[PDB]
RNA sequence: GAACAGAUACUGACACAGUCCCUUU
RNA sequence: GUGUAGUAUCUGUUC
């Protein structure tokens, strides 16, 4: 009854971008904070492809991540204040590559909490001191002085508590190396409590106070007080001392204001709209973000809004005062909550929700024709957009990070259980399909029938970049190419190509040599022939290739030692080796870069046998070692990244073994009933190893990590590499009569995505049993109907003509032209109870839409779900709840409605049948033994199909909450309530009655909910608890239940099923989150495994600390004791560790690290 | 500590200051006094160290010849994450024994 | 006599504290914790198609008088 | 106390000890008996043994309406221990019962145990606070976590 | 059960010889 | 053996 935490994918989502030099070089990097993951990433501006280098779990929440460097230094130090009570300063160390801890000082208790200091931080820009700062009351300074060590140190914490004050946003203010200066947005609410009249809010301002910093006297005291007149959000910082003069901007509703402490008045500007926007006009307009680019030159500040268009503020200032704001037009982006501009016109946009583009800067915009604005024109303004100019897309990040639904199945005519997600928001919302695998490249097919048996790529230099020959041979023909961007026919080969084509390598510069069953041929640009031919009518098996070094293998053991003298002519040993077996693989070491001749060897025999040879002429062809395997070998070869060996087999088996004399490791998994044959291949400029199977392997060594993934194609025998500079990175492939060439842009490690765009947010979606479609409904707030945009769009043109412009006016044909595409441009929309319905029937195989259906204004659909009535026939029915006038945030709604369609061919039309009153909306739909649930409100009825409209027979009240799920069995139903965490039901049969005899003690907010088994219910938490609900076997049918299990992952999961991912695998219960991430829970076997884990997971908490000081077990332990739970993380975290404390804990756990990594995988390789 | 309830802490911002401990209270946990199992370091505020103050015992003020440690209990309950624990009150119990040491010699 | 741990906290009630001082410290706090967490605002934004400053301006304007006027 | 996270196999032979203990015979008895279950409770912390000292909080809790000091600070201690181990839930749902009783004697310690749980681990409580009907003139209802998706 | 006055027990791993941590016109 | 707090249990007189 104990289970193990597993992770399969990463959290996608983007809080925090810091730009700076945190390697100390002159390359800028990009340090991305997820929810509870910390990665750095940078760019290559030579190829664009954008590379994660770091990847560090926290375990912890974090809520700020700044970036600052010392008064002389070049190197940037990251600050993290996260959700405990402690601040602590990171490094980035490149030789390492792990961040180091430096400093860390505690202030207060762990967790959100209103007074704890963690929010808010502030860092002056020279790097002089740091300022954090709490929502309430609580406010530090700390200096971070450095010592003649060359080092950095930290002082006593100042005190700055103002009694009950409310904090907006916090910022520093360059002052040009005088006591720094900080800014807030400060507020007090003494009074609004003080008045029993209801006159608090009004007339109630904020106001903006400056904090002075004295390094003599060392203390904080409060020195202005500036009260506005508007309500701002967040502030600006300005450069100031010799490039500009120092000052905050003031963003706020239709309105900017520059701010300055002397003699700087007050300066508001109005914020330019959009030529006729489509949403409600009394909306105001904030801005979101900002950007800094501080060239020596001039500098620029970015902005967005809420529509994502992005601005230009110019500051057109004097010596010591400022005439007027200059605003422009730049371009239009996707809603983004962080954005930073990085050098060489690189431009990095992280968008909200959706994927991550990174533009680059081609034009500079500077003094376009569309006209500017600024504060010194009295009196709105207008502008009209244009597509995206000034900046092009080169690359882009795929994230499918706002999840809303998981389903698990097979539709199509493979045996792999395909995997099926719904997310995207608005009109970027997608249905996205992942599957195992890479991502296949198709370039050009050419179809050429015949049997092919190997192919290899000879160069007639030894660093060329293009290959120079092609031998492409089949059983029983022969052909060479060379390629020329235009390949064809090679006509001065001379290869005498007859027999089929065993082997064609590279022992020289431009050295050809051919193996074939009646001799030994040798090619070579010069007229030299070292053919010999095999005596009698022996055939060669096959021969060992190297880069310096060809061994030959002939039937019975005889095996005959070459070596290549730097001559030229070819050498034997006055020795030979014999075994009573056959050869059928042969093993040869890469060449030393500096030595000519290697010392490792193996040999495969038909005997289920490896021998180790020393290749020294002392012992030359001699038996040092023994070794023995299960099945016979197929190939053997050597890989590095430090090197690896991998040992081929008849079967799917790929052991794991160290460059040793000695065995090794056996680490072997699934890869049916081919034999696996071992061929080098090309990965990101590194060596890696291929492997073939019913369907193809391929294993890379990214930072030395090995991930055995498929390819997601049908079943290849060969294939190979192609190197270009169009092409960097390619593979050849050889399929059945024909040639396909294949290539990898994107990593595609796992989890490939298919984009199949929608209209709306998704909600949910069914598969139909024979049908084999899906019907997905979506709802948006505040939306417009394709009908009521029309009708609006008609009645602003009829505004516009009888406007009476000089009769003469063409703009209103102009502007009904052409329409702004709403997933380049947005979907402009406003109101306050505008709801839309959109009901689409998709193809598995292919993305195209069957029906469409469309309802009023004030219609939104909620819950769908196909079910068939026993009182019919086989006619498929769809049911599909509706409400009327729902308003969010205050609870008042008039009534429903339910739909009911009939599903006309077979999933390929739809029909409107008839409707029924509701009282109120319907929760979810449950169909079992042709009966259908219906839940309103806190009530619960019984509905069963009439004649012209639904029938009610049987009701029940006694659920104290709103209903918000309903799950039914076989037998009993299970009803999810919104705050309590289960009700059981029981439907008596004879009196037809619902009564409850089940019920929970613990009020959870359960959002989804499944069941494992027939008295287990798996249920989940809006804030991220995981729990297990098990009935006690000795109840009747009061009797309340008890919780087996509690975990937390700190992110909301909407969306859980216990099914089996692989092929012959377990069931597992894999679950997704709304972060992102998809994770898997797996039970444990043995109890010896479950207390080694354990006694390693007790190890490694207290000797492991996580990195930003959070404690680990009182974080899982956050709302309820983790039971029955073991994470996953830290124990996977053993790899990344320091060689001295790996020995530490091997030798405490008397175990060997290779054996604690092995059995660390184990499980990894069976549930994945 | 708890043994008196007439001595109050100073309860005050932590610094960068470490605390010390005199030979009789040695492997005494400073606030719940305790013997098993020291787990963090304990943190003084800068103006209970200064001057005649410098290195001395937080219960007793005698010669610091150890350092203050928190038992795994105290981390546990976050009974530490609080402000510095010297005592500022001299304590009744010293001065009526060193007043009856007088008397009576 | 040993009741000063209770008096250097916000929040923290006492013997006279009636229902409406406790609902609207419980409602800042809630707040707070909203503000706090990001998957728990993230949940809000997909609820209402909105934005995250949207969101974040509503709940900063929505701390100074909750729950209504006082009595 | 010493033995630390080794103890929750041996809590079985000491609940009929504890059952005895916790009667209101003698307050030394009650005291002793308070001090073992906040140094088991500690004791036992991450393992998950809620079962077994769920049942120990019915008889400790009726211990805390006396006027000696010792006897006091102890059942607070227990109490404080127990919070870590069960979970905030359980002493919010007993300290809402009595939180508004009309006596002032009541009142006091319900209010002096609700801000002692308050204090500590005051994070984890937003999700275990009771829903609670509003009047007309003002809202006491959280809509934003009715939402549906 | 409010008090002006007496006697007997129990609890807090409570403390017990510190000589010096001293100080201007 | 001595001192520093708290608590409990039995008595002179009086409501
Ligand atoms: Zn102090
Ligand atoms: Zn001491
Ligand atoms: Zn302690």
């Amino acid at each position: 009854m104990f289970l193990y935490n597993l992770t399969l994918q990463r959290a996608t989502g983007i809080s925090f971008a810091i730009h700076g030099n945190f390697s100390g070089t002159k390359q800028q990097e990009i340090v991305v904070s997820r929810g509870k993951i910390l990665e750095l990433l940078r760019p290559d501006p030579n190829t664009g492809k954008v590379h994660t280098l770091l990847t560090v779990e926290v375990f912890g929440v974090i809520r700020s991540l700044m970036a600052f460097r010392l008064t002389g230094g070049t190197k940037d130090y990251i600050v993290v204040g996260s959700d405990s009570g402690r601040i602590v300063i990171l490094e980035y160390q490149p030789s390492k590559n792990m961040f180091e801890k430096i400093h860390q000082e505690t202030f207060g208790k762990s967790g959100c909490r209103r007074i704890v200091p963690g929010q808010f931080l502030a860092v002056d820009p020279k790097g002089r001191a740091v300022m954090i700062s709490a929502i309430e009351k609580q406010k530090l300074v700390y200096i971070l002085n450095r010592d003649a060590a060359a080092r950095l140190t930290i002082s006593s914490p100042l005190e700055a508590h103002k009694a009950n004050t409310l904090v907006y946003h916090v910022v520093g203010v360059d002052v040009g190396f005088e006591n720094p200066m900080f800014a807030c947005l400060e507020m007090d609410y003494e009074e609004a409590d003080n008045d029993p009249t209801g006159e608090a809010a009004a007339n109630t301002q904020q106001t903006l106070t400056f904090y002075e910093l004295d390094l003599g006297l060392n203390h904080v005291v409060r020195k202005y007080s500036e009260p506005l007149e508007e309500h701002g959000n967040f502030l600006i910082t300005v450069p100031g001392g010799s490039d500009g003069p120092s000052g905050v901007l003031i963003c706020s509703e239709n309105y900017i204001t520059y701010k300055n402490f002397g003699d700087q008045p007050d300066i508001r500007c109005p914020i330019p709209r959009r030529r006729n926007d489509l949403d409600d006009p009394e909306r105001g307009m904030i801005f979101v973000c900002s950007a800094t680019h501080k060239t020596k030159s001039m500098f620029f500040f970015l902005a967005q809004t809420e529509q994502g268009d992005i601005f230009k503020i110019t500051l057109e200032t004097d010596e010591d005062m400022v005439t007027e704001i200059r605003l422009k037009y730049f371009d239009t982006v996707p809603v983004a909550a962080a954005m930073c501009v990085l050098k060489t016109g690189f431009l990095f946009v992280a968008s909200e929700f959706g994927n991550h583009y990174l533009y680059q800067i081609a034009h500079l915009g500077d003094d376009d024709e569309e006209p500017e604005f600024s504060s010194a024109m009295p009196l709105t303004f207008f502008f009209q957009p244009r597509p995206l100019k000034n900046l092009v897309l080169v690359d882009e990040l795929d994230s499918l990070s706002p999840i809303l639904f998981c389903q698990i199945a097979d539709l199509a005519n493979e045996d792999t259980p395909q995997l099926y997600v719904a997310c995207g928001r608005g009109p970027r919302s997608s249905l996205r399909v992942l599957r195992h695998g890479l991502e296949v490249s198709e370039m050009a097919v050419s179809e050429l029938p015949g049997n092919p048996n190997a192919v290899w790529t000879v160069r007639r230099h030894i660093e060329d970049e293009f290959d120079a020959y092609i031998i492409v041979s089949f059983v029983n023909a022969t052909l060479v190419l060379s390629i020329g961007e235009t390949v064809e026919e090679v006509t001065d080969s001379g290869f005498l190509g007859t027999t089929p084509t065993l082997s064609c390598s590279l022992l020289g510069d431009d050295a050809l040599v051919q193996v074939y069953p009646d001799g030994i041929r040798h090619i070579r640009a010069d007229k030299r022939v070292n053919e010999w031919k095999t005596p009698g009518k022996k055939t060669i098996v096959k021969c060992a290739v190297n880069q310096r070094q060809v061994v030959i293998a002939l039937t019975g053991g005889e095996l005959v030692y070459f070596e290549m003298d730097p001559s030229g002519q070819l050498n034997e040993y006055t020795e030979r080796k014999e075994m009573s077996a056959d050869v059928v693989c042969m093993s040869l070491a890469n060449v030393p870069p500096g030595e000519q001749r290697s010392r490792f060897l193996a040999v495969g025999l038909v005997d289920n046998t490896v021998r180790i040879i020393s290749l020294d002429p002392s012992d030359c062809l001699q038996p040092l070692s023994m070794q023995a395997l299960p099945a016979q070998p197929e190939s053997l070869c050597i890989v590095e990244m430090f090197l690896y060996l991998n040992i081929g087999l008849q079967n799917g088996v790929l052991l794991r073994t160290v460059l040793d004399p000695v065995t090794g490791d056996l680490s072997d998994t699934r890869t049916g009933s081919r034999p696996v044959k071992l061929f080098r291949v090309r990965m990101q400029g590194q060596e890696a190893v291929l492997a073939m199977s019913s369907r193809s392997w391929l294993s890379y060594s990214y930072q030395s990590r090995f991930h055995l993934t498929p390819l997601s194609y049908e079943t290849l025998e060969f294939a190979s590499g192609f190197a270009s500079e169009q092409c960097p990175e390619g593979i050849v492939a050889i399929s059945t009569n024909t040639l396909r060439i294949l290539a990898l842009e994107k990593l595609g490690a796992v989890f490939n995505q298919v984009a199949f765009p929608l209209q709306y947010t998704p909600r949910k979606f069914v598969i139909h049993p024979e049908s084999n479609n899906l019907i997905i409904i979506e709802t948006d707030h505040n939306a417009y109907t394709e009908a009521t945009k029309a009708q609006r769009k008609q009645q602003m043109a009829e505004e516009m003509v009888e406007a009476a412009g000089e009769l003469a006016a063409e703009m209103a044909a102009a502007f009904l032209n052409e329409n702004l595409p709403e997933s380049i441009f947005g979907a402009p929309k406003a109101g306050n109870g505008q709801w839309a319905s959109v009901i689409r029937v998709m193809n598995p195989i292919q993305g195209n839409t069957l029906d469409l259906v469309q309802l009023e204004q004030n219609e939104a659909a909620f819950s769908v779900a196909v079910c068939r009535f026993s009182n019919t026939g086989e006619d498929w029915y769809v049911l599909v709840g509706v409400a009327k006038d729902l308003i969010l945030n205050p609870r008042s709604v008039a009534g429903g409605f339910v739909y009911t369609y009939k599903l006309v061919n077979n999933g390929e039309k739809l029909e409107f049948l008839h409707k029924t009153p509701v009282e109120e909306v319907p929760a979810a739909i449950a169909p079992f033994q042709g009966r259908v649930l219906i839940g309103v409100g806190k009530l619960l009825r019984v509905y069963d199909l009439g004649k012209k409209k639904l029938l009610r027979k049987c009701e029940n009240k006694h659920i104290a909450n709103y209903i918000s799920g309903i799950q039914t069995i076989g037998h009993r139903v299970i009803v999810s309530d919104v705050q309590e965490s289960f009700i059981w039901v029981r439907y008596k049969r004879n009196e037809n009655q619902l009564i409850i005899f089940a019920d929970d003690t613990y009020p959870r907010w359960v959002t989804t909910a499944s069941l494992l088994d027939y008295d287990t219910v798996a249920g989940a938490d809006k804030f991220g608890n995981i729990c297990v609900v098990r009935l006690p076997p000795n109840t009747n049918d009061s009797q309340k239940a008890e919780v087996i299990m509690n975990y937390h992952v700190g992110e909301t999961v909407l969306s859980l099923q216990k099914t089996t991912l692989i092929p012959g695998g377990s069931e597992s219960l894999v679950y997704t989150t709304l972060s992102g991430g998809i994770g898997i829970l797996v039970p444990f076997t043995s109890h010896e495994d479950h207390d080694f884990f354990q006694h390693v997971e007790m190890h490694l908490r207290s000797e492991h600390p996580p990195l930003c000081g959070r404690d680990h077990l009182s974080f899982r332990s956050y709302y309820f004791p983790v039971k029955n739970v073991i994470d996953g993380d830290l124990c996977e975290q053993f790899n990344s560790m320091e060689p001295n404390k790996q020995k530490n804990v091997s030798e405490e756990l008397d175990r060997t690290p290779p054996e604690v990594s092995k059995k660390l995988e184990d499980i990894r390789t069976r549930y994945a | 500590a708890k043994h008196h309830p007439d001595l109050i802490f100073c309860r005050k911002q932590a610094g960068v200051a470490i605390g010390r401990l005199c030979e009789k209270c040695d492997g005494k946990c400073v606030i719940c006094d305790s013997y098993v199992r020291p787990c963090t370091l304990v943190r003084i505020c800068d103006e209970c160290n200064y001057g005649s103050y410098q290195g001395r015992c937080v219960i007793c003020g005698g010669p610091g010849v150890s350092d203050a440690y928190y038992c795994k209990e105290c981390t546990i309950q976050e009974k530490d994450r609080d402000g510095c624990p010297k005592i500022v009150n001299l304590g009744s119990s010293k001065t009526d024994l060193f007043y009856e040491r007088k008397k009576y010699g | 006599q040993l009741e000063h741990l209770q008096s250097k906290y916000i929040g923290t009630g006492h013997a006279d504290t009636t229902k409406w001082e406790w609902l609207v410290n419980q409602h800042r706090d809630s707040y707070c914790s909203y503000m706090g967490h990001f998957d728990l605002l993230n949940y809000f934004a997909i609820a209402e198609n909105e934005s995250k400053a949207r969101v974040r301006f509503n709940l900063m304007e929505k701390m100074l008088q909750p729950c209504g006027p006082p009595a | 106390e010493y033995i630390g996270e080794m103890g929750k196999d041996y809590i079985y032979a000491v609940t009929p000890l504890l059952e005895d203990a916790l009667m209101d015979r003698d307050l030394v008895h009650r005291q002793t008996a308070s001090a073992v279950v906040q140094h088991m409770s500690l004791g036992v912390y991450g393992f998950g043994c809620e079962d077994s000292l769920n049942h120990l909080l019915n008889y400790v809790w009726p211990n805390v309406f006396e006027t000696s000091p010792h006897v006091i600070q102890a059942v607070m201690g227990a109490l404080e221990g127990l919070r870590v181990a069960i979970g905030p839930c359980r002493m919010l749902q007993y300290c809402l019962q009595g939180l508004f009783h009309p006596a002032r004697k009541v009142r006091d310690v319900y209010w002096k145990i609700y801000n002692s749980i308050y204090i500590g681990s005051q994070d984890a409580l937003i999700a275990h606070y009771p829903r609670i009907y509003n009047d007309d003139k003002n809202t006491y209802i959280r809509y934003e976590l009715d939402y549906i998706l």
